[PDB]
């Protein structure tokens, strides 16, 4: 686990010296206040249908009564062009609120605890969150246990010994094809069938594809003994 | 889930085949090279909702040509290749029961981009999702596919709600009658009543109110003598037509302009619950969750996603 | 007839695409409107007939190109119009000229429509093809069978919110 985990901040560090776009969602950001910015300025140069649109220009020809008539074409619009401006700004100001609602949210899930949401904390298993500090933003690097190598095994429902079915208090059944043995089922760790591994419920002639077997009694050897 | 794609041209919407009208809407800027950018990014994000709800996976899992379910029937979810679309039996009453038209707003200048995404490819998704929730459990999205036999899935589903696994191996004969016959009930109800659909039929019609109120504007003077175009070019001289033009753009404008608003308003509240069905299939769908009456009443143990036209329908087993 | 043309019918002037209407309107009915209240059709007042305006200028233009230290190459993609000015191929978006066609599905690239992406590839040129699900994974089942993971890994995933 020591050496899975050191060599993946490593494939980390370099996905993200090699990769620059995995930021594009920060960049975006940033291009986005900047086109929005841009644009509010350059419509300034913009007539909005006056003669000019400088004001100066407009009151150094005009006569009071008709510049006047100019000046409320500019006034006009660049109102128009504030109301474009700050509207999108507050739809935007929605769009940023919501995704840090979401960080927030996964800094208590994901960073301070562990979560158990599927697919939240990313894929597999989370184990814990660390998150790093990023321009406009944060990043979370999220450790997950994943599942490697799988094997295909024989399982049963239940074992049938003194006549009533036999079931597991945790794992699952599974056999080689001659033994019968109880494991976990996010790894292979071969266990004995025990009266401590199992529970007795039903009889062995409601479970459909009950297998038979003997369950080890640990009281047995050492009554003998 | 997605929202009816539509591209609006403030170039040939504002002044419609007109040299002159199109020249004074240069002295506006960007007003309208800016609303045709606002439109693009709401076409944009309709694609990015289908991709992040309807497949949650890279990979496509089908059903094996021999299927034992334990007792249950599948079938009615389950997709039949005897149909020319590969659809479930549930989807194709989604299809009828949620419905030229836009021939007429085709031509005034506005297009309905189509979605990238056809409903061929997302029945397909349903079925890959579908298929390896039965076959693979809650497995197949948390890592490499997990072949466990269909009655041992639900045995621990049971042990999450607080129910020993050794109630399903016994009473898994009268499940099958009370989970088949509910099935059964979801398709009459949809068939039969028409009602329980109108969530979706509200986001159609919503659209549709907008597109139609938006062409009646050419209609409105907006304070010109008359709302054709080529009535005033004919009539009133040019400076006196730019006068009354003025009116007709300005009035057209705030028009253009409401709309794009609302779409962008409208646009964020399907983007509020496209996180939710993307959040309902990982939680409901694909894994199971602790949390009460999200998946719906009930303690939750499986859930079956359905492909439905702007939409998505969930199918949720509860206890 | 089945031309785009500027016509001028008892003095309604307009451009549009004259064709033979199956519409029949009354004697004293001249020219018909849609639901927007644009001419549906006209009537010549010479030779009495009814002809369906299509007005004309259909259809986008959009450029699909890669990266310019790629390559220059560009495909030209009409969307929501058939081929009509013009390796020139139709899709359900519309006419798509200088790009490819190849029925091998790949994993999609630049998107198009219609489930059709784009991508340059092999003397190399662009190509269409239909967008790829992902491969195709059969899970063997069994009543008896089971799988049991044999390994782990441990993986650390990289997310980022504004």
């Amino acid at each position: 686990i020591a050496n899975q985990f050191n060599s993946a901040i490593g494939k980390i560090q370099d996905s993200l010296s090699s990769t620059a776009s995995a930021l594009g969602k920060l960049q975006d950001v940033v291009n986005q206040n900047a086109q929005a910015l841009n644009t509010l300025v350059k419509q300034l140069s913009s007539n909005f249908g006056a003669i000019s649109s400088v004001l100066n220009d407009i009151l150094s020809r005009l006569d009071p009564p008709e510049a006047e008539v100019q000046i409320d074409r500019l006034i006009t619009g660049r109102l128009q062009s504030l109301q474009t401006y700050v509207t999108q700004q507050l739809i935007r100001a929605a769009e940023i609120r919501a995704s840090a609602n979401l960080a927030a949210t996964k800094m208590s899930e994901c960073v301070l605890g562990q979560s158990k949401r599927v697919d939240f904390c990313g894929k597999g298993y989370h184990l814990m969150s660390f998150p790093q500090s990023a321009p406009h933003g944060v990043v979370f690097l999220h450790v997950t246990y994943v599942p490697a190598q799988e094997k295909n095994f024989t399982t049963a429902p239940a074992i049938c010994h003194d006549g009533k079915a036999h079931f597991p208090r945790e794992g699952v059944f599974v056999s080689n094809g001659t033994h019968w043995f109880v494991t976990q089922r996010n790894f292979y760790e071969p266990q004995i069938i025990t009266t401590d591994n199992t529970f007795v419920s039903g009889n062995c002639d409601v479970v459909i594809g009950i297998v038979n077997n003997t369950v080890y009694d640990p009281l047995q050897p050492e009554l003998d003994s | 889930v997605s929202m009816t794609k539509t591209s609006v041209d403030c170039t040939m919407y504002i002044c419609g085949d007109s040299t002159e009208c199109s020249n004074l809407l240069l002295q506006y800027g960007s007003f309208c090279t800016q609303l045709n950018r606002a439109l693009t990014g709401i076409a944009v994000e309709q694609d990015k909702n289908t991709q992040e709800v309807f497949a949650q996976v890279k990979q496509i899992y089908k059903t094996p040509p021999i299927k034992d379910f334990g007792g249950f029937n599948f079938s009615q979810i389950l997709p039949d290749p005897s149909k020319p679309s590969k659809r479930s039996f549930i989807e194709d009453l989604l299809f009828n029961k949620v419905t030229d038209l836009i021939c007429a707003q085709k031509f005034n200048g506005l297009t309905v981009l189509p979605p990238l995404l056809t409903d061929e490819m997302i029945a397909q998704y349903t079925s890959a999702l579908l298929a390896g929730t039965i076959t693979s459990g809650w497995t197949f999205g948390a890592g490499a596919a997990l072949q466990i036999p269909f009655a041992m899935q639900m045995a621990y589903r049971f042990n999450g709600i607080g129910v020993t696994q050794n109630v399903l191996y016994e009473n898994q004969k009268l499940i099958a009658n009370q989970f088949n016959s509910a099935i059964g009930k979801i398709q009459d109800s949809l068939s039969s009543t028409a009602s329980a659909l109108g969530k979706l039929q509200d986001v159609v019609n919503q659209n549709a109110q907008a597109l139609n109120t938006l062409v009646k504007q050419l209609s409105s003077n907006f304070g010109a003598i008359s709302s054709v175009l080529n009535d005033i070019l004919s009539r009133l001289d040019p400076p006196e037509a730019e006068v009354q033009i003025d009116r007709l753009i300005t009035g057209r404008l705030q028009s253009l302009q409401t709309y794009v608003t609302q779409q962008l308003i409208r646009a964020a509240e399907i983007r509020a619950s496209a996180n939710l069905a993307a959040t309902k299939m990982s939680e409901c769908v694909l894994g199971q969750s602790k949390r009460v009456d999200f998946c719906g009443k009930g303690y939750h143990l499986m859930s079956f996603p359905q492909s439905a036209p702007h939409g998505v329908v969930f199918l949720h087993v509860t206890y | 007839k089945n031309k785009c043309v500027n016509f001028n019918f008892n003095g309604l002037t307009g451009t549009g695409v004259l064709t033979e209407s199956n519409k029949k309107f009354l004697p004293f009915q001249q020219f018909g409107r849609d639901i927007a209240d644009t001419t549906d059709a006209v009537r010549d007042p010479q030779t009495l007939e009814i002809l369906d305006i299509t007005p004309c200028s259909f259809g986008g233009v959009s450029v699909i190109t890669p990266g310019t230290n790629t390559s220059n190459q560009v495909a030209v993609l009409y969307q929501g119009v058939n081929c009509t000015e013009v390796n020139v191929f139709q899709t359900r978006a519309g006419c798509l000229i200088g790009a490819e066609h190849v029925n091998n599905s790949y994993e999609c690239d630049i998107p198009i429509g219609a489930g059709i992406c784009a991508s340059y590839q092999t003397s190399q040129s662009i190509i269409a093809y239909t967008m790829s699900l992902g491969a195709e994974n059969s899970v063997a089942y069994s009543n008896n069978s089971i799988a049991i993971p044999t390994n782990f890994t441990i993986s650390v995933t990289t997310e980022i919110l504004p």
